[PDB]
């Protein structure tokens, strides 16, 4: 996240919207490199 | 060798490379509804084209439709939409298409 | 096709793994679903 | 069947002044053409729907 004492702004996705939920925000900053290809992940559906 | 006219090309290809109609490339990479072409002599067409940022990135952006408008035919717009489907006047139809000069299908 | 067919939106038909933002909304399609937002 | 006693249906036109005047024509095969002009299906309107079936 961005670093400004501001601690409730700080999910900013790499397009420069503001979001909320943690993983769409997270996963705006995935990386390819050659044989590696990415795909979105999804919450772990197990509970206690 | 003898000079003589020959027709030229506008492409329009990639994330945003464009070709002029003489030979000019470059890039541009604007979000909104640009003026793609246009008589403007004797008003007899013009084509207008939609984009849109993809791929989640700074400096992806794609297009998205193409409006045609030919007003020879009445007063038509021709959508072209992202996937193959075509629209005019807001009801989709069926290819191929076939009216006073309009000709519409599909290829290969 | 089970998670691998097309998605459906306003009229045009994307692709799985599609992502698009115009200026109001960020929307991209899991599954056969879109989940836009904003 | 080129008999004198053989006769079948090809199409139908059903005209509803509800909206406005709408004339639809079910051809031989599953096309459908509304005001002259075919459509694909599925088709939405005010209260006229028309889709393939299983
Ligand atoms: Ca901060």
């Amino acid at each position: 996240g961005n670093f400004n004492i501001f601690a409730e702004d700080d999910f900013m996705t790499q397009e420069g919207t503001l979001t909320s939920d943690p993983y769409d925000f997270a996963n705006s900053w995935a990386l390819s490199s050659g044989e590696q290809w990415c795909e979105r992940a999804s919450p772990p559906s197990s509970s206690c | 060798c003898s000079n003589e006219e020959c027709p030229g090309e506008c492409l329009v290809t990639g994330q945003s490379h464009f070709k002029s109609f003489d030979n000019r490339y470059f890039t541009f990479s604007g979000i909104c509804q640009y003026l793609l072409a246009r008589d403007c002599q004797d008003h007899s067409f013009s084509i207008v084209i939609e984009t849109v940022q993809c791929a989640d990135d700074r400096d992806a952006v794609c297009t998205r439709s193409v409006t045609v408008r030919l007003p020879g035919l009445h007063n038509s717009l021709v959508k072209l939409k992202h996937g193959a489907g075509v629209a005019m006047d807001g009801q989709d139809v069926q290819l191929p298409l076939l009216k006073g000069d309009l000709r519409i299908q599909h290829t290969v | 096709p089970k998670a691998q067919c097309p998605c459906y939106y306003d009229g045009e038909i994307f692709q799985p793994e599609d992502i698009f933002s115009d200026h109001h909304t960020m929307c991209y399609c899991e599954d056969g679903f879109m989940h836009c937002t904003m």
